[PDB]
């Protein structure tokens, strides 16, 4: 790609993901 | 299109081409994965 930016997409299974690990 | 139904917006032309393609059912990424190939072949065609 050109012109791509950094950034961080969120998971919105992570924190289910998360809290069923604890 | 936007200057034609309403307030002109700004919009990188690279945007613009990635809309159409969408809008003819292809999705955008394959147009920025060969933004530099499809660029040649528009300039050679005008200059055809
Ligand atoms: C957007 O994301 C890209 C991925 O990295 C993320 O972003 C950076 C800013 C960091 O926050 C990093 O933690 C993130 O994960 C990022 O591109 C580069 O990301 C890596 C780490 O992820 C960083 O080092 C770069 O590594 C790549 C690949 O590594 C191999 O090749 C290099 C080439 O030299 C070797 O040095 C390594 O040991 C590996 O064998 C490199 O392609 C890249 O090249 C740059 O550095 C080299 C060496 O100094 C220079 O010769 C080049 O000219 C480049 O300057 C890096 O070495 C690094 O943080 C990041 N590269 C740069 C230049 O910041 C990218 O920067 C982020 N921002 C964008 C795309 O705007
Ligand atoms: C989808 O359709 C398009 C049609 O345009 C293809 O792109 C064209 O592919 C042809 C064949 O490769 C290109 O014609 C060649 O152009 C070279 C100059 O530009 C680049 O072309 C190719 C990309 O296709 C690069 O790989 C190449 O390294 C160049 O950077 C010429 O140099 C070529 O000459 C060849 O033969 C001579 C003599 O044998 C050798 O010395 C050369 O090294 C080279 O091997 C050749 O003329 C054409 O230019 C491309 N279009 C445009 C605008 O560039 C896509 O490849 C195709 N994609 C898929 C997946 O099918
Ligand atoms: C969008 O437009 C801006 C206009 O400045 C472009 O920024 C400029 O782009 C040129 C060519 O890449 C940069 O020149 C080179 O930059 C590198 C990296 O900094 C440097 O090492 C070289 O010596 C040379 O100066 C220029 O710096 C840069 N100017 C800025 C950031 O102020 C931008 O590239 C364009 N982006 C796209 C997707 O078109």
């Amino acid at each position: 790609v050109i012109g791509i930016v950094n950034n961080t997409v969120y998971d919105p299974l992570q924190p289910e993901l998360d809290s069923f690990k604890e | 299109w936007t200057f034609g139904a309403g307030a002109a917006l700004q919009i990188p032309f690279a945007m613009q081409m990635a809309y159409r393609f969408n809008g003819i059912g292809v999705t955008q990424n394959v147009l920025y994965e060969n933004q530099k190939l499809i660029a040649n072949q528009f300039n050679s065609a005008i200059g055809k």
